[PDB]
């Protein structure tokens, strides 16, 4: 669920990091249309596509097994759809970390008017 | 999509979702576990269950057609999944609007260190 995704993000990037993704670009957080603006925004777009392929359960409510092992996120012994959801979150948190130094504060809290491009396809 | 749900929230509650509901309680924000803290939070959990019944599209990126008329939110899509997502968002925005009288800012950023009770179930 998002509680766990937040723990992955803060565990990988540092305390309070999750709040930087509440609304960023066209896809991180409260967006969902247009073209990803940069690498961080693409991490979010891919994460949305990943959740969209999950069948069998609800990514927002599903509680999966995972843990950090020596700084690395490891999805645990999950069955079916839980495996998939955990993997979506793991990949996205690592993606946010990989691209942390390209985070553009000017992309926070964008209005939908900045995302009026033909929405990209998964 | 969430830009659109944010617009419905603006119309019904007067608040900017990305600075309010987006970080609220155990279900409006990055939670999905624990107890819904109040009526506002319960609206979000109910929305999560409504979204859980949507599989053909991802509610986050389903860009639907809607309008405001006669004090209602009218979902006008012909595409079945876009219509379904719009109906989930309409019900949630209306619910949030009915409960802003008990909106408690103390539940903002709450998920980080709470939401450990027995979780809500659909």
């Amino acid at each position: 669920n998002l509680f766990q995704f937040a723990k992955m993000i803060n565990g990988k990037l540092g305390a309070f990091s999750v709040w930087n993704y509440i609304s960023y670009g066209c896809y991180c957080g409260w967006g969902g249309q247009g073209t990803p603006k940069d690498a961080t925004d693409r991490c979010c777009f891919v994460h949305d596509c990943c959740y969209g392929r999950v069948r069998g359960c609800n990514p927002k409510l599903a509680i999966y097994s995972y843990s950090f092992k020596k700084g690395n996120i490891v999805c645990g012994k999950n069955n079916g759809c839980l495996r998939d959801i955990c993997e979506c979150d793991r990949v996205a948190a690592n993606c946010f970390h990989q691209n942390k130094n390209t985070y553009n504060k000017n992309y926070k809290f964008l209005s939908s008017s900045r995302c009026r491009q033909t929405s990209e396809q998964c | 999509n969430l830009f659109q749900f944010g617009d419905m929230i603006l119309q019904k509650t007067g608040k900017e979702a990305v600075h309010s509901y987006a970080i609220y309680g155990c279900y409006c924000g990055w939670g999905g576990q624990a107890r819904a803290q109040d009526a506002t939070d319960r609206c979000c959990f109910a929305q999560d269950c409504c979204y859980g019944r949507v599989n053909d599209c991802n509610p986050k990126t389903a860009t639907y057609t809607y309008s405001f008329e006669n004090g209602d939110i009218v979902c006008g899509d012909n595409d079945l999944c876009l219509r379904a997502v719009c109906e989930c968002d309409r019900a949630a925005a209306i619910c949030l609007g009915e409960n802003v009288n008990t909106y408690d800012k103390n539940y903002e950023y709450y998920s980080i260190s709470h939401c450990t009770e027995e979780s809500e179930q659909c």
